[PDB]
């Protein structure tokens, strides 16, 4: 119903509600319980005890907890998998005892020690065993639901049965199923597929239904854990919107700087750690500002300054307001150098590099009829001197070098490119005709002593102009 | 004739009833609207004649 | 390559194009000059910085041409590749390209039938759409919002699939359908039966046609990958002050790759929707203000607080590219300089300073000095010409002769506003310009500053010489009089020299001839003024060509016989021996065109010249106080005139009048003394006391310094002189009304600070006048010059065997012009004859020049068959044996020639100066047309019909005298009848129109009721009253359900009816009905009843044609035309023929003037409502020869009322190409209801109903579109880009696949390449046929 917009922006801020100090606390425990969900169910799945083996083998060669810990701390999962896998995996799969060891082994797991590179990786390695199995269940699908004449509803009722052994693979060549007969036409991929399963499977020493459930528990905590860190940065662009004030100069627009600062609010929802006690807008207005001064030093600028040289170019601006407070002159360099503890010749530097070019569209003359651009020099200059002359002179070799009867022309216009594309030595004129260097060199050197007397080359000699 | 055709009567919708048709698109609030017509007609550092 | 193909852009045509993708925001590095990798300016994406130079410097200097460096990517290679290479960001989500999403039309919604709110509402991340659902409530293109989106959601789950925002309306123009859905709304077009919706349905499924024929598809609409532009045509260049010079197309594009960015930093940090919907919204907002800036929303600002230059504002208007660099460009050996006056030169000779012919000419001066062996190389010519060498001016004198020029006034104001010279090496730094020309110029010695384009090649060269020098052009391509003639320093020379006296000292000496009279003149024994008998030598070419000799005595002066020195053989002596005014100088320079041709006229123009400049060195002719006399009867006219306004002023207080008739009264009595004081500063000039040979008093033409300039018309009109001696007689009020107290002095006298100021008035109005509507012109001739962009002379006659009937126009008084100047240069179209049917002199295809227009000046002819380019039946132009002839030329037009440039030019060239009792003047025969007249009981002739438009004829046969007479007249004379001038003719009240009857018989009071339907009401004035009726605003419903009409029929009860018609006697009553007249007494035939009662911008509309600010609409078909519903406020009309369309109405806005009652019989195509035409309906229902020949009476007479002729043929080409687009009526060639051109129109009536079968359908409808409305309507695209609204058309053209085949003349300029026109024409016939 509008035009702008960061208006309908404000709108859509509107339509959510902010949060008081409750209700602060509060989403910091949904975003605490949507980490823990993920947390403890991550310490039913097999590849978190490789996962922290391999971290202890990290860590065997290295406020904070000291190393022992870490050395002690590390090593009970292995014991807890090596005493469960005799139960899982032999002696039948489908056992009470075996589950009590996998909640044994799940609730010993409360040793974090949480880095932000360590939590991607468990995450990404059972993303894509859960891609791996959602592309089986894909191509099972492709080769059933499309193929053999049934439906979507023929499938799942003996797809969530086992679907680890040859099973299910018969049972879908059920009492009749006349469209379903062509069995060695369709079992080419299919048990090929299952031969996967089954290797994925061993893999992971436990069944497909316990792992799925597994990974739906990974998706509803994720899906948690989004809807609290929307709800989070929903509650908090009153903060964005109120800290973009002091940083309001014509080189970005309020958008751009709002949703930069939307994506360091993002980083400190994760770099938040509410345990210490603080609020959300206190740690959360040094991210958003580190993200406004990344934004105004990589964007708001044709030539893009790094963000170091952007912070002593605005601490000197700063210096320079300060001077021009303190005496009311105009800065010099030599006072904000010796303030700036810097060389004069890094100052006049950092200030010859200082602002956005003047634009091509601004109104120089007196009126709107002429813009810039109408008065730029060509770098790449065609005078009457580089369009002549560089036909001219060529003319004038190509008449010269002909009267030359014998093959030092035909060695001299290799010599400096003229009429051939690539330059060469002596070398490499040499292994055309003339393998030593200096028979090419006393020829050349006879060329030029036929050549310097101003007697038949002084059209040549007039060319030094 | 300005009365058959008014858009809104009550004196919160008018002045929202304004506020749409200044700054349009965002839902105003009553302070807000409030404030925004005090600043747009009856505040001095908006408005000088000397 | 020989044609332009345009169409929708693919992404994988832009991966295509790529050759390198951008990633990063970063253009350049900002301590070295040199970009990194991956950046907006790289090397590796788009090319090297240098000219074979890589970025490291590693590998250069023409060793590495075509290998990529493997450190940084780049190609080392010229910097050409710069200008070429594209772009392809890859944008992490698809976004709307905003030039087909909020254009106007959008040609997203007409493609969708969906409304731009909506559309707004989708592509602003608010509302969601459904683009497939498992349930008829969710169907396809359904405006969901997003609490509609979460019930959508909980209701029905898995089985719809509604996203939001560009991907979802992506996927839903991806997926709709391709030709089934074309299929269906095309019988469904013609399934329903409407108009409001067969006005829309059609464009969608020509949109849709185009789509499928074209190949293009409504997903490479929608933009999924931005490629940037070229970076050295956004170059970020450093400037020589320390700072740098970027573009803000650049900022853009930063700004849009940092939104790209972003994106793809949320896509893999898990972003909520929030922030990923603002993300693709702000995406969106950044691609549309880099597209269209001014359409979305906000324009995007910048460091300096100014609106950013978008994709669409680089293209758009005069600060565009196409005005700015492609169509009006800057343009090397062009060099600005101011006039100055050369007058010892030849008509195809100008000056040139050495200083800018020596940099000017640098090319050709070091390729002289190289040829001549005086140089060695360039640069030792190049210091020779640095350190000002002597021989390097004897060169440029040879390089400079035999080298025409082309001299350019900056604006130029027509076609000789620039032409090419001949130019001669002078001193000084300005251009001497020939005195002749600067009237075809209109550049008064100003200080203007003239641009001299020098042409280099030797086509240029003789296209320069040959073609558009000064020595080839005697006359204007405006109208046939020169305006390359004697200007106003030579003219006052000549007249002069062609002076009389009474006094005469030179008296009685008999002058031997030419030789004798210039040598008594230089001698100083006699004057310049003496009325002797010269022995004159005159040639004519009697014969074919033959020059016959022959001397005789006559009675002439001696400066008139000087002149004759000048004047070649073949003219005569008719047009010397008068007072040589400059009309009677432009009709000399006329009839030496038309006898001697071009060879003599150039010479004796040049000569003219020289005798004028010689002569007014010898002339004096100087302006003083006591030359500029006081008329001596100055005071008491002034003292009259106060005491006339002290009787107006008595007569305003005591209370006779009110204010407004003492204003009028004051402004008629200051209007009568500013024509007495007028005429008596006249008969004080004009008359002057001048002594005999002998002792007498005789008055003859005076020799005053202003009656010189007065008389002859030199420099200033009547009016100026009669305001600079003789008071000032009305200025203007801002108001528009006029100052009730003129200026009683005058300027010899002095004016007071009050009358400067009321003069001041005027003035400033005036002047603010001359700086507002000539722009307004000169953007006129900017639209009418591009919608004549293809009117070339292709072939030279064509089988069309129809034209106009040609007639002036004798509106209103007297003949302004007569037909002789009229159709001067036309061509024919059938053999016209004289008005007896005998004798037929003229051939079917002839022109009318010399031994024509005189050969029908000595006939009484009113009215010829001419031949217009209107009825020309070729494309893409006109033939040459169709328009006539070219009007600077003087012969049968050339194949090539483009007409409609000249017309524009001629249009365009008085832009900078433009700023009842009806009484007979002549003798002749009283003629009608359309007749229906009677003889009532008093001896005079009454008129019952409202078509009768009363002409003049005299015994000779012509056409003198013409007036249009409304319904309801009283003739005074009979058809038929010798009658004289002066008396009236035409007899009827001009503030009521009556409702006369024909029916002779009784008065019958039928079908009213008096209190319901009439009133009774007697008037209280002359006591003559009857039962009348009121208007229909104070009536009741009595007269909507019964019409109330007077049935004049006998008194006994029976009925009669019209004498000549078979209907019933009754009259309809409409409104202000108050009739006068009882019942039963015996009327006759011609009584009446009752009384009821009744320019630059208006140029422009009347070109552009759209609606004036009241139409005129016309009856339809001829037949009985009645009411419909009855009157409430605007109801309605019908028309209801007797061999017509029947139930077909109309539509009647105000009711104040009915032409024709509820009933009556009309004609078809004639006027309704008074006021000014629209033109719509003048092609709708008369053709193309009725609404041309209106518009060269209407305007052609609006711009000579200004004191300026302009040839017909000028405006009437315009008016040919603006009803260049029909509308077809019916299916089978094209489409039903479509607006197609007439070249394509052509094109399929000589391909299906010529020789393959019979009518397939091809009748069709001309519409006169507006000059906006018709350059928006080429089948060419890239001139229709350059004018207005090139996002519009340039949209049009991108959605549809309009492959341009260059064929008009602009689209050649905007090419580059040679244009199918003038000499470039015989190439284009080349060029088309092989290919
Ligand atoms: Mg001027
Ligand atoms: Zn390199
Ligand atoms: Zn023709």
């Amino acid at each position: 119903r509008t035009t702008d917009p960061v208006r309908m922006y404000m709108r859509e801020m509107g339509t959510v509600e902010l949060l008081t100090r409750e209700g602060e606390i509060d989403i910091a425990k949904r975003i605490e319980d949507g980490i823990n969900q993920v947390q403890c169910s991550v310490a039913e799945y097999p590849e978190a005890i490789t996962y922290l083996l391999e971290q202890y083998d990290r860590v065997e060669a290295e406020n904070s907890i000291d190393p022992e810990l870490a050395r002690e701390k590390f090593a009970e999962l292995r014991a807890q998998y090596v005493v469960t896998r005799d139960t899982i995996k032999a002696k039948g799969r489908s056992h009470a005892t075996a589950q009590e060891e996998i909640l044994k082994l799940s609730e010993v797991f409360k040793q974090f020690r949480l880095v932000p590179k360590q939590f991607d990786y468990l995450v990404n390695s059972m993303r894509v065993m859960m891609d791996r199995v959602r592309t089986q269940e894909r191509l099972i699908m492709k080769l059933c639901v499309e193929q053999c004449k049934m439906p979507k509803k023929n499938f799942i009722t003996l797809f969530t049965g086992n679907e680890t052994s040859d099973t299910w693979f018969n049972a879908a060549i059920a009492m009749n199923k006349p469209w379903s007969e062509k069995l060695h036409d369709v079992s080419e991929e299919v048990h090929r597929a299952l031969q996967k399963l089954q290797q994925i499977e061993e893999e992971t020493g436990l069944t497909i239904e316990q792992v799925k459930d597994i990974n739906r528990r990974m998706s509803i905590g994720e899906a948690k854990a989004r809807r609290a860190k929307k709800e989070m940065v929903e509650a908090n662009l009153r903060l964005v919107i109120s800290i973009a004030k002091k940083y309001t100069n014509r080189g970005l627009q309020f958008l751009d700087l709002i949703q930069e600062g939307n994506i360091g609010l993002m980083k400190a929802v994760d770099k938040f750690e509410y345990r210490r006690g603080y609020k959300f807008s206190t740690y959360a207005t040094w991210w958003i500002r580190q993200a406004i001064t990344r934004s105004i030093a990589d964007q708001a600028r044709t030539i893009r300054i790094p963000v170091h040289m952007i912070e002593t170019i605005n601490k000197l601006n700063r210096i320079s307001r300060q001077m021009l407070q303190e005496m009311g002159r105009e800065p010099t360099p030599e006072e904000l150098a010796e303030r700036m503890l810097m060389p004069e010749d890094k100052i006049r530097k950092v200030l010859k590099i200082a602002k956005e070019p003047i634009s091509m569209e601004t109104p120089i003359g007196d009126d709107e009829d002429s813009h810039l651009g109408d008065f730029i020099e060509d770098t790449t200059l065609e005078l009457p001197l580089d369009s002549a002359t560089t036909e001219s002179l060529r003319a004038a070799t190509h008449d010269v070098l002909a009267g030359l009867t014998a093959r030092e022309a035909k060695v001299l216009r290799m010599r400096f490119g003229i009429d051939m594309n690539t330059d060469y030595t002596l070398e490499e004129v040499g292994k055309q005709f003339d393998v030593t260097r200096e028979r090419i060199r006393q020829i050349e050197a006879k060329a030029l002593r036929k050549l310097r007397h101003p007697s038949r080359s002084e059209v040549l000699r007039s060319f030094l102009d | 004739e300005t009365l058959r055709v008014d858009p809104t009567n009550d004196r919160l919708s008018a002045l929202v009833e304004i506020y749409r048709m200044m700054r349009p698109g965002e839902p105003p609030t009553r302070e807000a609207a409030e404030s925004l017509f005090e600043n747009l007609f009856f505040s001095e550092d908006r408005y000088d004649l000397s | 390559f020989d044609a332009i193909k345009i169409a929708l852009a693919s992404p994988d045509m832009i991966r295509s194009w790529s050759f390198g993708e951008v990633k990063k925001p970063e253009t350049i590095n900002y301590r070295t000059f040199k970009p990194e990798r991956d950046g907006l300016f790289c090397a590796r994406i788009f090319g090297p910085v240098k000219d074979y130079e890589c970025l490291c410097g590693k590998y250069k200097r023409l060793k590495h041409r075509g290998v990529i460096c493997e450190k940084c990517g780049v190609e080392v290679t010229q910097t050409k590749v710069r200008r070429e290479r594209m772009g392809h960001i890859e944008l992490a989500s698809p976004t709307a390209h905003i030039w087909f999403l909020k254009s106007l039309p959008s040609r997203i919604g007409l493609l969708l039938d969906m409304p731009l709110r909506d559309i707004e509402r989708v592509l602003y991340f608010e509302s969601y759409v459904v683009i497939e659902g498992g349930m008829t409530n969710l169907e396809r293109q359904q405006i969901l919002t997003e609490e509609q989106y979460l019930d959508a959601l909980e209701e029905f789950g898995d089985e719809f699939d509604a996203k939001m925002g560009a991907e979802a309306i992506q996927a839903l123009l991806k997926s709709m359908d391709l030709e089934q859905e074309c299929e269906q709304l095309r019988e469904e077009l013609n399934e329903t039966n409407s108009e409001t919706k067969r006005k829309k349905l059609t464009k969608r499924i020509k949109l849709l046609e185009a789509f499928v024929q074209s190949g293009n598809k409504p997903e490479w609409m929608i933009l999924t990958v931005l490629p940037v532009l070229p970076p050295d045509l956004r170059p970020l260049v450093p400037l020589d002050g320390g700072r740098f010079a970027t573009s803000d197309l650049n900022d853009l594009y930063r700004r849009v790759i940092n939104r790209n960015n972003r994106l793809k930093r949320l896509l893999d940090l898990a972003a909520p929707d929030i922030i990923v919907r603002n993300e693709k919204r702000m995406l969106q907002e950044a691609v549309d203000a880099l597209l269209d800036n001014g359409r979305r929303g906000r324009a995007i600002t910048g460091s300096n607080k100014r609106p950013l230059k978008s994709l669409a504002d680089m293209i758009k208007g005069k600060q565009g590219r196409f005005r700015q660099n492609l169509l009006g460009k800057r343009v090397d050996y062009s060099g600005r300089s101011v006039i100055t006056v050369g007058p010892y030169l030849r008509l195809h000779q100008c000056g040139l300073p050495k200083k800018m012919a020596l940099e000017l000419f640098k090319p050709f001066i070091y390729g002289k000095l190289e040829l001549r062996g005086l140089a060695t190389t360039i640069k030792a010519a190049k210091k020779m010409v640095e350190r000002e060498e002597a021989v390097v001016w004897d060169i440029l004198d040879e390089v400079i002769r035999e080298h025409p020029v082309l001299l350019n006034r900056a604006p130029t104001l027509h076609r000789l506003g620039i032409q090419a010279f001949e130019p001669v090496l002078i001193e000084g730094k300005a251009i001497q310009l020939h005195p002749l020309v600067c009237a075809a110029y209109n550049a008064d010695f100003d200080g203007d500053q003239m641009a001299v384009h020098v042409p280099l090649t030797l086509e240029a060269q003789l296209e320069a010489r040959a073609l558009m020098m000064s020595t080839n052009n005697i006359l204007s391509p405006a109208n046939g009089e020169p305006i390359i003639v004697p200007s106003q320093d030579v003219v006052l020379g000549l007249y002069y020299m062609t002076r009389d006296c009474v006094n005469a000292k030179g008296e009685g000496m008999v002058l031997t001839g030419p030789k004798e009279a210039e040598r008594l003149y230089r001698s100083g024994l006699a004057s310049l003024h003496a009325r002797v008998k010269v022995r004159i030598t005159e040639y004519e070419k009697d014969a074919n060509g033959e020059l016959v000799a022959k001397t005789s005595l006559k009675d002439t002066t001696v400066g008139r016989a000087i002149l004759w020195m000048i004047v070649p053989k073949g003219l005569p002596y008719s047009i010397v021996n008068q007072a040589l005014g400059k009309k009677a100088i432009s009709k000399m320079l006329n009839t030496c065109y038309r006898i001697l041709g071009l060879k003599p006229t150039v010479i004796f123009a040049d000569q003219i010249m020289y005798t004028g400049f010689a002569y007014a060195a010898r002339s004096g002719a100087s302006v003083g106080i006591d030359d500029m006399v006081i008329p001596e009867k100055k005071h008491e006219i002034i003292s009259e005139a106060e005491a006339e306004v002290a009787e107006i002023q008595e007569q305003f207080q005591s209370g006779l009048v009110t204010a407004g008739e003492r204003y009028n009264k004051v402004i008629d009595i200051w209007a009568a003394a500013n024509d007495r004081v007028s005429k008596a500063m006249m008969d004080n000039l004009q008359t002057e006391t001048v002594i005999n040979r002998d002792g007498q008093e005789e008055k003859q033409v005076s020799f005053n310094s202003i009656y010189m300039m007065a008389d002859s018309g030199a420099r200033g009109s009547a009016a100026q002189i009669r305001q600079l001696a003789g008071m000032r007689g009305l200025m203007a009020k801002p108001d528009g009304s006029i100052i009730e107290t003129p200026i009683t002095a005058n300027f010899r006298e002095g004016l007071n600070v009050l009358q400067y100021f009321i003069s001041t008035h005027g003035a400033r109005k005036g002047l603010a006048d001359t700086a507002l509507k000539t722009a307004n012109s000169g953007y006129l001739t900017r639209r009418l010059v591009d919608v004549a962009q293809d009117l070339v002379v292709t072939e030279d006659d064509c089988g069309t065997h129809e034209g106009i009937m040609m007639t002036p126009v004798i509106e209103g008084g007297d003949v302004k012009e007569p037909l002789r100047d009229r159709v001067l240069g036309r061509v024919t179209a059938e053999d016209v004859l004289k008005p007896g049917t005998a004798d037929i002199l003229v051939p079917r295809n002839t022109l009318l020049h010399e031994q024509w227009c005189d050969l029908l000046e000595e006939n009484s002819v009113d009215a010829v068959k001419v031949r217009s380019v209107v009825s020309c039946d070729t494309d893409f132009g006109v033939c040459a044996h169709c328009y006539g002839r070219d009007l600077a030329r003087g012969h049968i037009i050339n194949k090539g020639e483009a007409i409609g440039v000249i017309a524009a030019q001629s249009i365009g060239e008085p832009g900078t100066q433009l700023t009842s009792s009806i009484q007979v003047k002549n003798k002749g025969s009283i003629k009608l047309s359309n007749v229906k007249s009677v003889v009532n009981s008093s001896g005079k002739l009454v008129i019952t019909s409202r078509n009768t438009e009363l002409k003049l004829i005299d015994e000779f046969g012509r056409t003198k005298e013409s007036y249009k007479v409304p319904y309801g007249a009283v003739l005074a004379k009979g058809d038929g009848e010798q009658v004289a001038g002066g008396e009236t003719v035409a007899n009827w009240d001009p503030h009521t129109m009556p409702v006369i009857t024909e029916v002779s018989g009784f008065v019958r009071f039928t079908d009213m009721i008096d209190g319901q339907t009439i009133t009774r009401q007697t008037d209280e004035l002359t006591g003559l009253s009857s039962l009348v009726v009121l208007d229909s605003a104070e009536r009741t419903a009595g007269g909507k359900d019964l019409r109330p009409a007077l049935k004049i029929v006998d008194a006994q009860g029976n009925d009669v009816l019209i004498p000549g018609t078979d209907m019933p006697a009754q009259y309809f009553l409409p409104g202000k009905a108050i009739v006068q007249l009882e019942d039963g007494v015996q009327i006759s035939s011609g009584d009446t009843l009752a009384r009821i009662p009744q320019g630059l911008p208006r140029v422009a509309d009347l070109f552009e044609a759209r609606r004036p600010k009241e139409p005129a609409i016309l009856a339809e078909i001829s037949g009985i035309v009645s009411f419909g519903k009855e009157t409430k406020g605007k109801r309605r009309l019908v028309i209801t023929p007797v061999d017509g369309s029947d139930p077909y109405e109309e539509m009647i806005p105000k009711w104040r003037q009915l032409n024709v009652f509820e009933g009556e019989r009309v004609e078809r195509g004639d006027v309704i409502s008074d006021g000014p035409e629209a033109p719509h309906d003048i092609l709708r229902l008369r053709g193309v020869h009725a609404v041309t020949r209106y518009i060269v009476n209407e305007v052609q007479d609006v711009y000579r009322l200004q004191g300026v002729k302009i040839n017909d043929k000028h405006i009437e080409v315009i008016v040919r190409q603006m009803l260049r687009k029909a509308t077809i009526v019916n299916a089978g060639s094209s489409d039903f209801l479509e607006g197609e051109q007439v070249e394509y129109s052509r094109v399929k009536i000589a391909n299906r109903e010529l020789e393959a079968n019979g009518k397939v359908g091809a009748t069709y409808s001309r519409d006169l579109l507006g000059i906006t409305k018709a350059s928006l309507a080429t089948e060419s695209f890239i001139s229709a880009a350059s004018f207005q609204e090139t996002t519009r058309v340039l949209t049009e053209a991108a959605v549809a696949g309009k492959r341009d085949e260059l064929r008009g003349l602009k689209e050649n300029v905007i090419v580059g390449r040679l244009i199918p026109a003038g000499t470039g024409y015989a190439y284009h016939q080349d060029r088309m046929r092989r290919r």
